[PDB]
């Protein structure tokens, strides 16, 4: 840890005081999953997706400002796990919906197939046009992708 | 081993798809090699060719069938998903299965009628209640038992499978037109043992092969149900002039050599409608090319304007029709994607404002189609709403599953963003 | 090069003609149409040999006796047999001669292959006199518009 | 000219309605507004 840690008691020591697990004085494969590996993955998301909620919801904040400013690393590592979509509500208004976005389906959204059926499909849309027929379109679009990318997964 | 000899084959589709491609090209290039004295092939002062051929045969069949195999265990899924979601979606909506009960047409439908029976119904759709749900929507309506029955679910051998469920799947792959094409390109490439010639009709494999070549080819097939008509009104203009020929002027056409030859000509209109379909509309020129000139004539002057007429009406009409049926294809496409460009940078897909009201604020549409509406967005939010237990479903969550259970959509915005509800600055 | 290659043989200051496509504005919006579609014009190329490749195959395995160039009887037997000579023979006439193969060899009269000869004349006249050649014109006037 | 006549009304019929042509761009406010407006208020069918 000589790239982006620095030397001091509170993170360089940290690490060295962690590692209590073994007596032979050597590291282990338990050691990397045991911590940071179950916890500090989902109950970090859920922090960032309510910071990013509060920061979208009240815009124009001082106070709000300088929390989202000292947080940035998480947020920046959450960039690519986090959905933004609008919905409309049940009170008849707009609401933002925060969900989590895994990593294999990032991977297999990017091969050039799904691309060349997203571009096809939006061909066929645009082409055959309509607007009732156009949500029914979109959602077996998706339904279709979706079930491509979970047949593909399995390699 | 078995499942992971099919895995691997199922990744490679493509890659072993355009090496069948170049085995082809290869086993051309060298059948271009032959002569006759019978049919034995020359080599460039070279012995090593007389096998090559052979195990390029051999080569060629082992990866067309691997190509089968992979396109059987990779993209069959996708037609069987596709038409289970169909059917279950029209039971569970129409219930036509029960209500309509189509006729002898629309064979689809009928076909799909043997895979209700079967207990594994939805093997691809994953959702496995639509047989619950149509009870509970239509027991009121035509009883309990009938419904029963019409869906009738009452390393060694492994005899316990449902023999419908692969009989129904084994008959809508038949019909695929994909699956059709391979099992003819198995079928020459098993004739092109008997005869070293069959290996040169796998060379139209180009035309799906290459992307670039499908746009070539596509202009010819977006106009194609014209190009049939052309040719048929073009025969038909052959025909009358035929007629009109063979009412008048049959004594023109006359093939004698040097004098001292038998008399040949066209008499029956069998053999003129052969020598008009065959020369005039081939000669470059119409048919006055290929017979005597009306030199000294009582009818020069009508043979004149009959072959004036059968060349503008023949030879340069009809090829203008036949060349601007292209012309307009080549139009029609780029305009569609034109248009198309167009639509997508003007507005955006969900909601389709427009880019005039987001252009108040710097770079407002790229940030709006990039954060707001994004169509990949939506289609994650969908997947992870499918795989996820319901009993973990939020509020909005719920509500959301439940709309798309009913399929109403109403959830998605139109004309409705949340910077128009929700203004950042309150009025 | 072609300057000084130029005072070794006086023909070889032909070559600088070319440079009147980049030497003229006006010039390159005529070249430009053809280097516009430069990219499907070879592959039409391509696909025009390979169609005249197959109908070559088909000649040669059923048509070979028709492929006789024999002038006024007393002459020594001239033909087509090998694969080479057959396919430089369809390339060199038949895309030329202005309405297909038909016209450089015997017309089957009377012959029991004369139905096969003829819709063997009309498809590769259609095949490769027109429509190719319409597509060749297409990509043209495509590109000027 | 042939295609660029039927595009041209494609479009034509696409973006206004007949009778009185305010345009979709005003009935877009309300979902699938224009739609319905062409359908229920202004109809051909109706008024013939
Ligand atoms: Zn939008
Ligand atoms: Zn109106």
């Amino acid at each position: 840890m000589e790239s982006h840690k620095h030397y001091t008691q509170s993170e360089t020591e940290f690490l060295l005081s962690c590692a209590e697990t073994d007596e032979n004085e050597t590291l282990d494969y338990e050691e990397f999953v045991k911590r940071f590996h179950e916890p500090a993955k989902d109950i970090g998301f859920n922090v960032a997706v309510l910071l990013t909620n509060l920061s979208e919801h009240m815009p124009n904040d001082t106070r709000l400002q300088t929390f989202l400013e000292l947080a940035e690393s998480v947020l920046n590592y959450f960039q690519p796990f986090l959905g933004r979509i609008e919905i409309m509500g049940s009170a008849k208004r707009i609401e933002r919906v925060y969900f989590e976005i895994s990593e294999s389906s990032r991977t297999q959204w990017e091969k050039p197939q799904v691309k060349e059926s997203k571009r096809q499909f939006i061909f066929d849309v645009v082409n055959e046009g309509g607007e009732k027929e156009k949500m029914e379109l979109f959602v077996n679009f998706c339904e279709d992708t979706i079930f491509e990318m979970q047949l593909a997964a399995q390699i | 081993y078995q499942q992971k000899l099919l895995n691997y084959f199922a990744r490679n589709f493509y890659n072993m798809r355009m090496l069948a491609l170049f085995v082809a090209f290869a086993i051309n290039f060298i059948l271009l090699f032959y002569k006759v004295s019978v049919h034995y092939v020359l080599e460039e002062s070279s012995g090593y060719m007389e096998p090559t051929l052979r195990i390029l045969a051999i080569l060629h069949t082992i990866i067309s069938f691997f190509c089968i195999i992979g396109y059987y265990c990779l993209k069959v899924p996708l037609v069987i998903f596709k038409r289970e979601k169909e059917v279950a979606r029209k039971l569970e909506f129409d219930g036509l299965y029960i209500t309509e009960q189509p006729s002898e047409d629309d064979i689809k439908g009928q076909w799909d009628r043997l895979v209700i029976n079967t207990q594994s119904f939805p093997n691809n759709y994953w959702d496995k209640f639509v047989k619950r749900k149509v009870m509970d929507k239509y027991g009121e309506f035509y009883g309990r038992d009938r419904i029963s029955e019409l869906l009738g679910m009452d390393s060694a051998v492994l005899n316990s499978i449902d023999v419908k469920y692969q009989m129904w799947k084994l008959g809508v792959v038949f019909t695929d037109n994909s699956f059709l094409y391979l099992a003819w390109y198995m079928t020459m490439s098993v004739l092109g043992h008997y005869n070293n010639f069959f290996f040169a009709a796998h060379l139209l494999d180009i035309a799906m092969g290459f992307k670039t070549l499908r746009t070539i080819l596509s202009s010819v097939t977006h106009n194609g149900k014209q190009l049939v008509l052309t040719v048929g009104l073009l025969a038909v203009v052959v025909y009358l002039y035929t007629v009109v020929a063979f009412n008048f002027f049959r004594k023109f056409y006359n093939k004698s050599e040097d004098g001292d030859t038998p008399d040949m000509k066209c008499d029956d209109m069998l053999t003129c409608y052969m020598f008009h379909m065959y020369v005039g509309v081939r000669a470059g020129g119409g048919i006055g090319d290929e017979i005597e000139d009306p030199a000294g004539d009582e009818y020069e002057i009508y043979r004149i304007i009959f072959d004036i007429t059968f060349f503008f009406f023949v030879i340069v009409i009809l090829l203008a029709i036949i060349q601007g049926l292209i012309i307009d294809a080549f139009g029609e496409l780029r305009d569609q994607q034109e248009q198309v460009k167009e639509d997508m940078e003007t507005k955006c897909f969900i909601c389709g404002i427009g880019n005039d009201y987001f252009d108040t604020v710097p770079h407002g549409f790229e940030t709006h189609t990039l954060q707001e509406h994004n169509l990949a967005n939506y289609l994650f939010f969908l997947m992870y709403l499918i795989n996820k237990d319901e009993t973990e479903h939020t509020g909005q969550e719920s509500y959301v599953w439940k709309m798309y259970q009913e399929r109403c959509w109403e959830f998605f915005p139109a004309g409705d963003c949340f910077r128009k509800q929700y203004e950042d600055q309150l009025n």
